[PDB]
């Protein structure tokens, strides 16, 4: 029944104020609650009672509303504020969570990926198994195309790639696996993991 | 104006149930909660519980939780007390009281006349009424009365001249005789002068047993 | 249903804000108060449950009563809320 | 259970001020109400601790652990039983105090004594009830002695006493000597001897042809 | 300080039952609504159930209507959620949360950590760990073919310039993740802990 809309993503430069807006029919007549969730962590209440009310939460977080909208506004965004934000209201006993808004804090410079391509270890081959692991690290933005080559020709079967995720140093990493049988491994003479990141391609061969 | 009229006196065997009723009038029923309070003969006031006529909600004192039910009837502005599993500890006069006040203010602004309910296995017996005639030496204040002698259970009422003679009346507390029947007396002082010209009537009433006797007093 | 469930199902924001503006503000306010009575009236037994509704309004705003004095003031406004909506103040209702 | 404690009895001189205490843990933080009750009547609120409910002679106050009812210029009509009452929001119980019987002091008054022989209506039944009345005396303490041919009776009479009168603060007492018609027949002289303050000597009322 | 400690999650066969439990400390539990909230990894926050402190107010989400019972034992500061007839689209992160006000203001003001419930006919399997030798270098190990998902890798606090990549879900139905560290071109051991099978392996490198 009652519906809440949020922009899917919102980007801000470090120091600017970020605005997350939540929309619902006459939402201004209800209280709105706001929750911050950083990856791998549980949500944290950052504003309650239609965004005029904080907690032992940083003063730069504030809330406001107008008509059909409620707004989480983060002045001087600091990068540690990078998270998903959810608004919450109630409708006759039913809690209604907005769809997430993803707040990105920019400023990171483009960083080219470092790529490491591993052959199957002897331990694994002795186990009737064969796997090439291609670790890609330290790149920004977090998006790469990965392609495997068998003796210089494309190979799609048995490939598994991960979606890039942020690192401790606020850069991104990602990985790609090519599952082979032991005979396919030493039959061919070279395998290649080819990574394209923002129009630059880097490749490693074993 | 505000008026609370309770049902008559009742006697119930141990282990039985009593139902007491209270009809209110003269105010807007459902605007105030009704309470029940009891008083064992010669003892303090003891709150039983309450009902809200607007919702039928009740709150009962712990002592009676599980033996008491209260209900309320909007067609005639009447509330009910029902108490089961009776023992002699339950003999008392039972009052309905109209509450007053809001929020943290809660007291009683009107009460019913009370209903004496006696829990006893003994059988009810109406009284014999004998006169206390004035003496022949009465100097020309004189004294006279009635003796209301072997009745049970307790509530008996005495008027004089159908209520006309009020001043100078003394109706004594009943006393329990070794037979387990009660006896009381009611006396009145009259002009030493107008004795054998003023007619004096008793009007004894014992509602349990449905007894109503009128005795004349003369020398 | 219980008063617990009846009161929680309602949106008391217009009632809490209506009171806050008067005590902390020592048109929009007729519509806000009107929305207050509309929310109370949505309770199935609005006359019963009024105590619970007032207690919930107080519980909801308590943190914002930073003063020994504000708390008296919020209470009188609260206590007058039922009459403002053409209901009766409840009978066994301790707002402390 | 939340308990309100009252002194059981209290005597007060007329025209002076009366203070009846009602004790309970933290009672001053609740609303405290007071009732007066007279014999055979429902209670009547005399102090209502309401802001909605012209001053009178009845006043209540509270501090700490005590509530107090004050009666100004105490009068004979103020005799009765007084009860304090609260509503405990913690337990949602109405609670009454035990009650204080207020008796109002007065000048000494001797009783007019009357003796009544049994009716002939009763005698046919097999029992005889001879009644001695002590009317409008003060104070309460009084001795009634039955005599039959001047012999003291013991264990064959009961008495009843009225509550203090609300207009003159006096008491009245009734004593009933009960015998069988057989015991009544043999004796002639039936007397009622009362001793009381206000009687320099005991007063004896009797009748013959018994 | 408020603390909500959650337990009872893990692997469960479809059509099976699961009892979730939450132990609270740091507040008078018997004064608060308690609730359960869930979130599929990478999705938004989805409420499941809540109940009054001691009362007739119990709410269940339509998504799970008729398949779960909420309860609490306030003497033991404990909240429970019984889940019946579980299905594959029920696997998610389940949170325990405290609710604070009502009638339009209720907020989820403290959250438990999320436990993962996995509904699947697949059996729990421990990982096999293989070494990744180095060739002015980086090395690591490969945790392969484990189920269910939660796996952690460290180096006994060699402490610390490292990234354990998120896991890939092989077509087989088992996961695999890598964890690589970078070091100057002495003894390096990787420790993998797959709690859902109580596997704790240590691996050395060249």
């Amino acid at each position: 029944s009652y519906e809440l809309t949020q922009p899917p993503s919102v980007s801000v430069s470090p120091g600017q104020t970020a605005s997350v807006t939540c929309s619902g029919d006459k939402l201004g007549e209800r209280y709105v609650s706001w929750y911050q969730q950083k990856a791998g962590q549980s949500p944290d209440l950052v504003i309650y009672q239609t965004n005029q009310r904080p907690s032992g939460i940083p003063e730069r977080f504030s809330g406001s509303d107008s008509g059909n909208t409620a707004t989480l506004t983060i002045s001087g965004t600091q990068g540690l504020d990078e998270a998903d934000y959810y608004c919450l209201t109630w409708d006759r006993g039913t809690p209604v969570f907005g769809t997430g808004t993803k707040v990105t804090v920019l400023g990171q410079p483009k960083a080219n990926p470092t790529v490491t391509l591993f052959p199957p270890s002897s331990e694994e081959l002795q186990a009737n198994k064969a796997t090439l692991v291609c670790l890609i690290s330290d790149f920004y933005p977090g998006a790469v195309t990965v392609a495997w080559k068998a003796d210089g020709s494309p190979v799609k079967a048995g490939v598994e790639t991960t979606k890039p995720s942020k690192q401790s140093n606020n850069k991104y990493a990602a990985s790609s696996y090519l599952s082979l049988t032991p005979e396919q491994w030493k039959s061919h003479r070279s395998y290649s993991c080819q990574v394209t990141h923002e129009g630059s391609t880097v490749e490693k061969t074993v | 104006q505000v008026q609370l009229v309770q049902s008559g006196p009742d006697v119930r065997k141990p282990g039985a149930t009593v139902k007491v009723s209270c009809q209110t009038s003269g105010y807007r029923f459902t605007d105030y909660e009704m309470n029940w309070v009891r008083q064992a003969p010669g003892q303090g006031l003891e709150w039983i519980g309450l009902i809200n006529p607007h919702s039928g909600d009740t709150a009962y004192a712990q002592k009676f939780q599980g033996r008491v039910t209260m209900t309320s009837d909007t067609s005639d502005s009447t509330v009910y007390l029902e108490l089961s599993g009776l023992t002699p500890d339950d003999t008392a006069v039972y009052y309905c009281a109209r509450s007053q006040g809001t929020f943290e203010v809660y007291y009683f602004v009107s009460w019913g006349q009370g209903s004496l309910v006696t829990v006893s296995s003994a059988s009810t017996k109406g009284p014999s009424v004998f006169p206390l005639a004035p003496s022949s030496k009465s100097t020309s204040t004189a004294a006279l009365g009635c003796l209301v002698k072997d009745y049970f259970p307790e509530p008996v009422t005495v008027s004089w001249n159908s209520g006309a003679l009020t001043s100078g009346v003394h109706t004594f507390p009943a006393v329990l005789q070794s037979s387990g029947l009660y006896s009381l007396s009611s006396v009145v002082t009259v002009p030493s002068s107008s004795l054998g010209t003023q007619t004096y009537i008793c009007n004894v009433n014992h509602k349990p047993s449905n007894t109503k006797v009128d005795k004349k007093v003369e020398p | 249903m219980s008063c617990e469930r009846q009161v929680d199902r309602v949106n008391l924001k217009p009632c809490e804000q209506h009171i806050m503006q008067r005590i902390m503000g020592e048109t929009r306010s007729s519509d806000q108060q009107q929305r207050c009575c509309d929310e109370l009236n949505e309770m199935e037994n609005t006359q019963g449950c009024m105590c619970e509704a007032l207690q919930q309004i107080m519980e909801n705003q308590c943190d914002r009563l930073q003063d020994r004095q504000m708390v008296q003031q919020f209470k009188r406004e609260l206590m007058s809320l039922p009459q403002q909506c053409n209901f009766r103040a409840p009978q066994r209702c301790d707002l402390d | 259970s939340y308990v309100l404690t009252q002194p059981p009895s209290m005597s007060v001189a007329p025209g002076t001020t009366a203070s009846i205490p009602c004790g309970a843990n933290n009672i001053a933080k609740k609303r405290v109400h007071w009732y007066r009750q007279k014999p055979g009547q429902a209670p009547v609120v005399v102090v209502s601790d309401d802001e909605d409910r012209i001053p009178d002679r009845f006043s209540g106050s509270k501090s700490g652990d005590t509530a107090t009812l004050t009666i100004s210029r105490v009068e004979a009509g103020d005799e009765g039983d007084y009860y304090c009452q609260v509503w405990d929001s913690k337990t949602d119980h109405v609670v009454f105090g035990g009650g204080t019987k207020v008796t109002v002091l007065r000048t000494v008054a001797a009783p007019s004594v009357f003796i009544f022989p049994p009716s002939d209506e009763q005698l046919k039944s097999g029992t005889a009830s001879v009644v001695c009345l002590l009317n409008n005396f003060y104070p309460r303490e009084a001795k009634v002695q039955w005599k039959v041919d001047n012999a003291l009776q013991s264990g064959n009479s009961q008495e009843s006493v009225t509550e203090q009168d609300s207009k003159d603060s006096t008491y009245s007492l009734s004593s009933t000597l009960t015998l069988s018609k057989a015991d009544y027949e043999k004796h002639k002289v039936y007397a009622c001897e009362v001793t009381h303050q206000g009687l320099s000597s005991p007063v004896t009322k009797s009748f013959n042809r018994g | 300080q408020v603390q909500l400690v959650e337990s009872g999650g893990g692997l469960v066969k479809p059509g099976g039952s699961l009892r979730l439990s939450c132990v609270a400390s740091g507040f008078t539990f018997s004064d608060f609504y308690m609730s359960w909230i869930r979130q599929a990894p990478g999705k938004g926050l989805e409420w499941v159930s809540y109940m009054s402190a001691t009362g007739g107010n119990i709410y269940y989400a339509d998504s799970m209507k008729g398949r779960l019972t909420i309860s609490r034992d306030n003497t033991k500061n404990s909240l429970f959620l019984q889940m019946n007839s579980l299905r594959a689209d029920d696997t998610a992160l389940y949170y325990c949360a405290r609710r604070k006000f009502g009638a339009g203001s209720a907020i989820f003001d403290h959250w438990s950590q999320g436990t993962l419930v996995t509904v699947s006919s697949a059996s729990t399997k421990g990982p096999s760990v293989f070494p990744l030798a180095p060739s002015g270098a980086a090395l690591g190990c490969l945790v392969k073919d484990y189920f269910p998902e939660p796996v952690t890798v460290s180096w006994n606090s060699g402490a610390s310039g490292v990234h354990t990549f998120p896991a890939v879900l092989q077509s087989s139905g088992l996961y695999s993740l890598s964890s690589v560290v970078t070091v100057p071109s002495q003894t390096y051991i990787c420790n993998v802990n797959h709690k859902p099978s109580n596997t704790k392996v240590d691996k050395k490198v060249e």
